[PDB]
DNA sequence: TTTGAAAAGCAAGCATAAAAGATCTAAACATAAAATCTGTA
């Protein structure tokens, strides 16, 4: 038969579209799921990426200090006990809840919820507490939305569904099975934003089956924002999420300073065998040399970054780009390749610190070449003669052309006329255009510079500044010649 | 090691595209544009480097029959494994079928997927993909070109089928959006008049050779035949040229109209003497001559034009004639006329009723008589055939209910084409706009 | 020298070298022999013939292409054009605006 | 034969309806691999 189009590139999961309800032929009928080889649990892929090393890498002194500092619990202990003690008369007592905790990035949120259920599967596996299952479901990384379904429900069970067929096995299980016939299943949903669909249907469900009598379900749902429900969720779900809400704030730096100096309890003052040869140090031709990293640079670190984010990703990654700026100092000066007392004190802190807030947008405009700040020149003074912060493209065409013809006695001029309307030739004729005029146009578009309207008439399309106008007028100003006229 | 053709006015551009187009992979760009507009010879050039240069290896793909991306993507595929096959005949391979591309990434794996099949070859070549009319593709965008300036750089390095792509294109400003990508571009421009005649005589003498129709007419009444073949040719320049422009296909299909009507006034006395037959093949000279409702409806038409083009203030100025028994007085008219004549501009809307009172003022006529006309069923009948053929216009096209109140109506049809109409039924409608 | 002034021409213009190199490789290919390189080199005249080529279908090199008919119909419509002040015209002003030239010039 | 005087005409300024279209979505239309359902055997 003669097909009006194709799918040759379908691939399709094996799974069953057949829901738990049908399962068993009554509610009579099932039997103890915890006394079943499929249901709650009971890396194929890692043996991918070795290969044989045929050399010894060198490990400088600052390696095992930036091997410390990467992001792969002293300052989150009520947040800790919260989180726990909830969570822990919610399964011994074989009831469903809802636990809210939100925050800005890095403020250690994942870390807390990870621990706090470490914690209790250790209560669990000593028979403080009935034994429960724990799933991890991450908003960012799942394909679809509705995947979530697909996922819990093969935590729980063990079978390949479909997203609906999964969804109606989660509502029938969460609802209609007793509780003696089943376990208490802990579920963080991380990343709650990413789980808000159009029809608020998946947090509705997840928050609804924890209102369920024989649910026996824990939801700890972690999110950005402490007014999410408010802003982006309907009045039953924020409801049903609750009153009660954990917020984890930004870190002190006194904080900071401890999560950093308990990522430096090990190496920091303390003596290495450096092996000056090749550089490779060993922790206790060769000499023993102290390391240490200052305490006041610390200081400074978590101040900046405490006062900016409290981000304990941030701080980690400051005090990582100071060893980093410091290794580079010290095998500049060997030449130990990668086959007394060193220090990373606070101008590498400071260098590293300052290389993220340094803006390249005035270094970018301060090496352009004359065509395109000339053209900046232009529609900065055409925002300034008619008051607009939007000019027509041909209006910054005259104004170019009225610019050259004036300053018709400066030098820099008299040199460049015939290079911008006629490339040096006298065999090319006078152009409507500078030369490179289209060029600088798209490098200052590409560059973020300038917005560009999609009209297709070049001389009344329009074109905005897309940085700010100091910036702007400040690169201008360091320019020799646009300086003058 | 590559062969220049001769091209009679292309010269710089036929060196160019032997400075950019050899069998070496690494002195040889990979993406190349040939920018001109319509008859520049791009095609005409392109096709004799290639045909000057049989080792190279050339697939050409013309962008306007496929429409869009996806046959575009799809048609890549099937004649870059087709043109490998006629190629390389002993290469055992694996038929992709290009309908399994469906993304630029599906392009980038089948390609792959072609290329690493042909490895037993001894030396780099280079596989020359040539995409002429790119801009041409009716269902363009502006991202659709980065795609196919980068594929280069997701095929394998050290292949040895190297693709070379060659893109030909129309649109100045199409290129100038892409100007940072520093693309090698040779540029196409329009011909010189003195070109288009030579270009026009090299092309078309020996079509005019062969042409039954002189032939028959010197049976039936070598150089000769060439000398009033470029004659002709020339005097349709002469004149035509301001007609056409630079366009070689327009002045062609002049030639081609005009050749069998100016064979035919060629005569024995004719046949020598240039001027005379220029004198009795006159009246194909002076102009270019390139080209090929009811009653009621009529009025409808004309009533519409005088609602569109008048208005609605002063049609108690013009149309009322009716004596009175309550006293009143009708509208005095313009004070002053206006210079702007508006039937140089877009027509403005008006009402069905207002419609309706201007058809019945001006159409045609004891006591039970029923002097004027009422609109009837076979009025809106009419109407409605009116906006079915078009030359009425509503503001909305799609989904447009004829019975609201806020729709209104417009005619659309030219200042002559209504003056040829009021004509037919004898209705002076230039009186109206006096 | 010529190749030094080409450079300035492009520090002052584009300031990009991939820019420079699209004309100095067709300047390498289309010499036959070693003293037309040097000459070609030292004179850079073929680096102008680019430049022209480069501009060829431009705004400027457009209008020059343009027949007597096609010079005065886009010299009438810029005319209306001017005249508006949404800068719009249509076929019919144009035409109008023509034939009026045409015969005060006659 | 006149005659003031009210109906009608024109302009500037501004609030506001309407047109055009940019952007998006639902639904009809279309295909398709895996699961599931008959259905004799
Ligand atoms: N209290 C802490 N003690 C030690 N390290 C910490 C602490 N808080 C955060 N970190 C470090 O910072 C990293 C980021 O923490 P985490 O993943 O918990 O952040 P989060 O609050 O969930 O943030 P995001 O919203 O970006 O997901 C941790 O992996 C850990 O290395
Ligand atoms: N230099 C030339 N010498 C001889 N004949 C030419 C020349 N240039 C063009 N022609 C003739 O005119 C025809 C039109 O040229 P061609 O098809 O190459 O134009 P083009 O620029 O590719 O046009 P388009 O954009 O419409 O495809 C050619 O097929 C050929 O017959
Ligand atoms: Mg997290
Ligand atoms: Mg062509």
């Amino acid at each position: 038969v003669i097909r009006k189009f194709t799918k040759k590139n379908v691939a399709r999961a094996k799974k069953k579209y057949t829901p738990f309800s049908k399962r068993f032929k009554s509610i009579a009928a099932i039997p103890d799921l915890t006394s079943l080889p499929e249901f709650y649990g009971n890396s194929r892929f890692e043996n991918k990426l070795k290969t044989t090393q045929k050399h010894q890498i060198v490990e400088t002194i600052f390696s095992k200090v930036k091997k410390q500092l990467n992001s792969s619990l002293p300052a989150r202990e009520n947040e800790f006990a919260s989180i726990y003690l909830s969570a822990y008369s919610a399964i011994e007592s074989d009831s469903a809840t809802t636990i809210y905790v939100a925050g800005t990035p890095g403020v250690g949120k994942t870390l807390t919820v990870r621990e706090v259920v470490k914690e209790l599967l250790s209560s669990s596996a000593q028979r403080e507490i009935p034994d429960f299952l724990y799933v991890e479901i991450n908003g960012l990384k799942m394909v679809k939305p509705t995947d979530c379904y697909e996922t819990l429900w093969n935590k729980v069970s063990g079978e390949r569904l479909t997203w609906a067929a999964s969804m109606e096995s989660l509502e029938f299980y969460f609802k209609r099975v007793p509780k003696n016939k089943k376990k208490t299943i802990v579920v963080l949903l991380d990343e709650l934003d990413a789980m808000v669909t159009k029809s608020q249907d998946i947090m509705y469900n997840f928050f609804n089956w924890t209102t369920y009598e024989n649910a026996k379900l824990i939801v700890i749902a972690v999110a950005n924002t402490m007014d999410l429900p408010e802003r982006q969720l309907g009045n039953k779900i924020t409801s049903r999420i609750g009153f009660t809400r954990i917020m984890f704030t930004g870190y002190t730096h006194e904080e900071l300073k401890n999560i950093i100096d308990l990522r430096l309890k090990g190496l920091n003052d303390s003596f290495f065998y450096v092996d000056t040869k090749t550089g490779n140090a060993i922790l206790i031709d060769v000499r023993k040399v102290r390391l240490r990293m200052s305490a006041d640079a610390i200081e400074i670190a978590s101040r900046k970054v405490a006062s900016v984010s409290g981000d304990a990703r941030r701080a980690l990654k400051v005090c990582k780009r100071a060893a980093e700026i410091a290794e580079k100092h010290y095998m500049a000066k060997h030449g130990y390749g990668y086959d007394g007392v060193q220090t990373v004190h606070i101008t590498h802190v400071m260098k590293a610190l300052n290389e993220t807030l340094n803006s390249h947008v005035i270094t970018f405009m301060t090496r352009l070449s004359f065509t395109a700040k000339l053209f900046i020149y232009a529609l900065l003074n055409l925002m300034k003669k008619n008051g607009s912060q939007e000019q027509e493209l041909g209006d910054i065409v005259d104004e170019i052309k009225l610019l050259i013809e004036v300053n018709g006695s400066n030098k820099f001029v008299m040199e460049i006329a015939k290079t911008l309307f006629q490339q040096g030739s006298d065999n090319i004729s006078e152009q409507l255009r500078i030369i490179s005029w289209d060029f600088v146009l798209n490098q200052l578009l590409d560059a973020g510079i300038l917005f560009k309207q999609t009209m297709k008439n070049d001389r009344i399309c329009c074109v905005k500044l897309n940085i700010s106008v100091e910036e702007a007028k400040r690169a201008m100003n360091e320019d020799e010649t646009l300086r003058n006229l | 090691n590559v062969t220049t053709p001769e091209v009679a006015f292309r010269e710089y551009q036929t060196n160019c595209l032997a400075s950019y187009i050899s069998a070496d992979p690494d002195i040889t760009p990979s993406n190349l544009i040939l920018q001109g507009y319509s008859g520049t010879g791009k095609t005409y050039t392109l096709k004799k480097y290639f045909n000057a240069n049989p080792n190279l290896h050339a697939v050409w793909l013309e962008p306007v029959e496929l429409v869009s991306w996806k046959p575009l993507l799809q048609a890549i595929a099937r004649t870059v494994q087709y043109k490998l096959k006629t190629l390389y005949p002993n290469i055992p391979t694996t038929d992709y079928d290009p309908l399994q591309v469906e993304e630029p990434f599906l392009l980038v794996k089948t390609l792959h997927n072609i290329f690493v099949q042909y490895e037993s070859l001894q030396e780099k070549t280079c596989l020359f993909l040539i995409l002429d009319g790119f801009d041409s593709l009716q269902d363009l965008d502006a991202a659709l070109f980065n795609k196919y300036i980068k594929l280069n750089e997701l095929l394998p390095k050290d292949s040895k089928i190297n693709i070379k792509f060659i893109y030909t294109m129309l649109e100045t400003s199409f290129l100038q959006r892409y100007s940072t990508h520093c693309i090698p571009t040779v540029m196409f421009p329009r011909y010189n008049v003195d070109e288009v005649s030579t270009i026009l005589v090299m092309s078309r003498c020996g079509e005019l050779m062969e042409d039954s129709c002189l032939r028959k007419r010197i049976i039936e009444e070598d150089d000769q035949f060439q000398n009033v073949a470029a004659n002709f040719i020339h005097l349709i320049v002469q004149a035509f040229h301001s007609y056409t422009g630079n366009d070689i296909f327009a002045l062609n299909d002049l030639i081609d109209f005009k050749w069998p009507k100016y064979v035919s006034r060629i005569t024995k006395e004719n046949i020598f003497e240039p001027l005379a037959l220029y004198k009795s093949a006159i009246k194909l000279f002076l102009s270019t001559d390139d080209n090929l409702l009811s009653i009621i409806s009529k009025y409808l038409l004309i009533a519409s034009y005088i609602c569109s083009y008048l208005e609605p203030r002063y049609d108690a100025s013009i149309f009322s004639r009716k004596t009175r028994i309550i006293q009143g007085r009708a509208a005095y008219g313009r004070r002053k006329k206006k210079e702007v004549n508006p039937r140089y501009l877009q027509p403005s809307l008006f009402a069905i009723e207002r419609l309706l009172a201007i058809f019945q003022a001006i159409f045609p006529i004891a006591l039970r008589e029923e002097s004027l006309m009422k609109a009837n069923i076979e009025v809106f009948q009419n109407l409605s055939e009116l906006h079915t053929l078009k030359l009425i216009a509503t503001t909305m096209n799609k989904n447009i209910d004829y019975l609201s109140p806020k729709v209104r109506w417009k005619v659309n049809v030219p200042w002559e084409i209504i003056k040829e109409i009021s004509e037919s039924v004898h209705f002076n409608i230039s009186d109206y706009f006096s | 020298s010529n190749l030094n002034r080409h450079i300035r021409m492009n520090f002052e213009t584009f300031r990009s070298l991939p820019t420079l190199k699209n004309s100095i490789i067709p300047l390498v290919a289309t010499s036959k022999n070693f003293g037309s390189l040097c000459t070609a080199i030292k004179s850079c005249s073929f680096l102008d013939i680019y430049n022209k080529n480069q501009l060829s279908n431009n705004l400027t090199g457009r209008l020059q292409s343009l027949s007597d008919l096609e010079l005065a119909i886009l010299i009438s419509a810029a005319r209306v054009a001017l005249r508006a002040k949404d800068g719009s015209f249509n076929f019919n002003l144009a035409y109008a605006e023509y034939e009026k030239m045409i015969k005060a010039i006659n």
